[PDB]
């Protein structure tokens, strides 16, 4: 249950015969699968400290490239810690990742999207003047102005409420 | 409970919504002038007032507000109406409003039809707006038409209940005395004095013994703003009419022997706001509303 | 000591992604075959895609579709993460036109019909592709069409474009080979086009040794046609194959279309009067435009406006050299404001200003967000006009 959770050992390299040993398996020989130089095998660790070596060819050996632990006596082995981060996906991926003052290449040529004005889109006259086309949701957002005339500027831009779009108009003297 | 309260109660004001519509907002310094103009450049008969001094949204811009302001400042067709042009929203809007101070609240997407039918009907309303509480901004203006064209389309599907089938006189629904009328010969001010002194939404143009020959609405005064003809009003409303009489419809009525789903159906198809209640000889009775029918349907 | 992951008998590599190797697996009671791809959490930290990687397993988990491979489970680990996936047996749609050819008018049809259903799938969830190809579009036993390897996908975000050449030559779209901007539903509707001609040519549209011919051939968007096409779908093919987006068909077309429409399936996608509120106006029209235009030079234009953002007492982040993030606070609310500039060029001479209001996560606030995004936008607008 929460006692068995997968946990990958792996050993990059060249071999005939890979065995993995550990505090789990009472330091037992566990032959590794390989593939093209990867030697693997997945184990239901419970969540804690866990210490382990490999025998490659012959040789007993720890993973440089992982963490390791020396005892008083001279032995080198591996350690890992189970963790219950490793094992919910999103807390993995949260753990994996890790002014706005004033202190002061050639301009992106604009998207033609942008030039699809939805208030310049004529409606159907038998409709609702005030119902419009559904647009590009690569247009939301964006302002769209009439040239400033008689001293008043006209802004509008087109919002999204729920399934629902809202093009905007306002009116400001200027 | 009834077949049409509990359907109100149930649906929000988020369903009648389009999926994507047009909202026109004036600041309240614009020009008044300009905003009027604006009004019929977008199609659109009444706009959100949002005020940049109190960063909030103050009320509607309607055409009663255009009635109002020519009736007051109106003096000849020999002299310009200079309020008019020279005002702003906001400076109209303290005249207009000194005497009485009255805050626009908003209903908002979240509440029930039941909610926003009641808040037309408590405040005498036509114009309400939907405002999202969580940003701030107004989504859409929610009218009588809507919500009733919105009813017909999905309870003709489901039973009605008794209530639909009574005659119109049965049920009373609509004013039957002091109806607020004119003469075929009656001047524009004048028929825009009688919408300042009554607060109804159109006026019925009758002939000599009464009968109904045309009707003149507030939307239709917004012709003048259309025309820029706004600075004669000395001429009758048959002339202020003649701009539709291209395409002419017969005014529309009803009879008291027919039924509220007979009047409703003929509101909707004709997407009209009011019905002229007559007799057999066109002499008007009577006027049926949207805000009649609305007031009829969401109480039991 | 095999290695197994949740009762599935790791086996043989079915390939290497865009990210990761993927090994297929049987289940060691009912014999159940899945697809799993590995991700070595230390190397999607080497490559910072950690993100990418994020975002594809939260919207691929919810994909329920037919043509589109089944994310069954995420299985995390120490040092890896398994993604466990639905398998197929037919292998690759490339592989398959490789060993017999062409395939003849209704069976190219048939699975062009599965994948644009996969395809439009993904776009009503506001997911794109980007890799679409045959070496992508895998066959179950049956001949059903599975879009795989999402791996150079993106979400698509209101408002914004994404910039980043992806997939190979041969598939990509003129803009995506031309280092554009794009929405990015046109792009996999390109590649759509030419999986389409692939399925009824046996051949790729634009193919060449020669690198810039090969571009210019795409950028030209010049294709033979077989004399043994239908006119029909030769007409799809122009639409889908246009070069310029804005002309390019969209999937509402290829559902539109005659040719697609034949033998169609139903299951594969779920779908006088003048009137009186225009009466006055007509008793009785401005052109809108994007932001702002300028024909001064790109550095004379980007320097006037950190100017006048600090005129009005503006808080600003610099992004690009044409591209910068504006912050305002509101003098009643003493809430924040927040919107994004950007430069685009539009000729020659001509370059433009966009204004784009940026979306606040925050508790309900007082004011208009929309409305004060304008009245921030107005302000600066009068300064560059002036
Ligand atoms: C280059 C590279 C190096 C290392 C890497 O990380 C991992 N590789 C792995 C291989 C295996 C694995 C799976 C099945 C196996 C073997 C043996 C027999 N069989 C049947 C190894 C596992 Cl259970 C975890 C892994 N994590 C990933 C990559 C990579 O990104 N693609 O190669
Ligand atoms: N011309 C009119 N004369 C008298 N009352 C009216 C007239 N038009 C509408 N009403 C009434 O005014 C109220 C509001 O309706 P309305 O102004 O049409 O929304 C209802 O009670 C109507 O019956």
């Amino acid at each position: 249950p929460a006692q068995a959770r997968p946990t990958v050992f792996r050993w990059t390299g060249g071999g005939k015969e890979v065995y993995l040993s550990g505090s789990f398996n009472n330091w037992s020989k566990l032959p590794l699968t390989r593939d093209h130089n990867n030697f693997v095998a997945i184990l239901d660790l419970p969540e804690g400290e866990h210490q382990y070596k490999f025998f490659v060819d012959g040789q007993w050996t720890h993973d440089p490239s992982e963490p390791i632990v020396t005892s008083q006596l001279g032995t080198v082995n591996n350690i890992i810690q189970v963790k219950k981060t490793d094992f919910e996906v999103f807390d993995a991926l949260m753990v994996d990742s890790q002014q706005e003052p004033y202190v002061c290449r050639a301009p992106p040529i604009l998207p033609p999207h942008l030039l699809q004005v939805i208030l310049n889109k004529d409606t159907g006259i038998s409709c609702d003047p005030a119902l419009l086309p559904e647009p590009n949701h690569v247009m939301l957002n964006h302002l769209y102005a009439l040239s400033i005339k008689d001293g008043v500027m006209v802004l509008s831009a087109t919002h999204r409420y729920k399934k629902k779009y809202v093009t905007t108009l306002l009116y400001k003297p200027i | 409970n009834s077949v049409y309260t509990s359907f109100m109660k149930s649906h929000r004001c988020y369903d009648l919504i389009p999926t994507s519509s047009k909202l026109v907002v004036f600041d309240t310094s614009l020009q008044v002038k300009k905003a009027f103009f604006a009004l019929v450049t977008n199609g659109v008969r009444a706009a959100p007032l949002w005020d940049s001094k109190k960063q909030s949204f103050v009320g509607m811009l309607t055409i009663t507000d255009f009635i109002n302001i020519l009736h007051r400042y109106y003096k000849s067709a020999l002299v310009q109406i200079y309020e008019l042009e020279e005002h702003k929203i906001e400076t109209w809007r303290e005249v207009y409003l000194q005497d009485s101070f009255k805050p626009l609240v908003c209903i908002s997407p979240n509440a029930s039809l039941f909610d926003a039918v009641s808040s037309l009907i408590r405040n005498k309303i036509h114009r309400l707006p939907v405002i999202d509480p969580e940003s701030g901004n107004t989504l859409y203006i929610l009218t009588h038409k809507r919500i009733l064209k919105f009813l017909k389309l999905f309870i003709t599907e489901f039973p009605k209940p008794e209530f639909m089938s009574k005659s119109l006189e049965e049920l009373q629904i609509g004013t039957y005395a002091n109806i607020a009328m004119v003469r075929t010969t009656t001047p524009v001010y004048v028929a825009l004095g009688i919408f300042v002194q009554h607060r109804v939404s159109a006026l019925p143009v009758v002939d000599e013994k009464g009968r109904v020959v045309d009707i003149y609405s507030k939307f239709d005064v917004i012709n003048l703003a259309a025309e820029k003809t706004y600075n004669n009003l000395d001429v009758s409303v048959t002339k202020a009419l003649q701009h539709r009489s291209h395409y002419f419809e017969g005014v529309l009525k009803c009879y008291l022997h027919e039924t509220l789903e007979t009047i409703i159906n003929r509101l909707v198809e004709a997407e009209v706001h009011r019905l002229v209640v007559v007799d057999e000889n066109d002499v008007v009775k009577g006027i049926v509303s949207l805000s009649d029918i609305l007031q009829a349907l969401v109480l039991t | 000591g095999s290695v197994k992951i949740g009762h599935y008998i790791l086996g043989d590599t079915l390939g290497v992604g865009t990210f990761g190797k993927v090994k297929v697996g049987k289940h060691e009671l009912t014999g159940h075959k899945v697809a799993v791809k590995i991700l070595n959490r230390q190397k999607i930290r080497s490559l910072d895609v950690v993100g990418k990687i994020r975002r594809e397993i939260q919207n691929l988990k919810l994909f329920r579709h037919p043509h589109i491979i089944k994310l069954y489970q995420v299985i995390s680990t120490p040092s890896d993460i398994f993604m466990v996936m639905e398998y197929v047996s037919g292998g690759e749609l490339f592989d398959y036109i490789c060993k017999n050819g062409r395939l003849d008018e209704k069976e190219s049809r048939r699975l062009f019909q599965q994948i644009l259903s996969g395809v439009d799938y993904c776009h009503r969830h506001m997911v794109v592709h980007r890799d679409l190809k045959p070496e992508n579009v895998l066959l179950d036993a049956h001949m059903n069409a599975k879009i795989a390897d999402f791996g150079l996908s993106n979400m698509m975000s209101d408002g914004e474009f994404l910039r980043t050449s992806c997939g190979s030559p041969n598939y990509a779209a003129p803009e995506v080979i031309s280092g554009r901007l794009y929405a990015g539903p046109e792009v996999d509707i390109w590649s759509s086009g030419v999986i389409l001609y692939a399925l009824l040519c046996g051949t790729l549209p634009f193919d060449d040794d020669h690198v810039p011919t090969l571009f210019k051939k795409i950028c030209d968007g010049i294709f033979y046609t077989p004399q043994y096409l239908n006119p029909s779908v030769i007409s799809l093919l122009k639409h889908m194959l246009q070069v310029d987006p804005m002309k390019r068909a969209t999937i509402k077309d290829i559902r539109e279309h005659e040719w697609f429409k034949q033998d169609l399936p139903k299951y594969l996608f779920p779908e006088t009067r003048p009137h009186p509120e225009r009466v006055p106006f007509l008793v009785a029209k401005a052109k809108w435009h994007l932001g702002i235009r300028s024909q001064s030079r790109p550095n004379d234009i980007m320097a006037e406006v950190c100017r006048a953002i600090k005129q009005l007492d503006y808080e600003w982040k610099v992004v690009n050299p044409y591209y910068l993030r504006v912050r305002r606070k509101n003098p009643v609310t003493s809430t924040y404001s927040k919107m994004s500039l950007q430069l685009y060029q539009v000729d020659s001479r001509t370059y433009l200003l966009d204004f784009r209001s940026i979306d606040d996560e925050l508790t309900p606030r007082p004011g208009s967000h929309t409305i004060e995004f304008f009245e921030m936008c107005a302000n600066l607008i009068k300064i560059l006009a002036q």
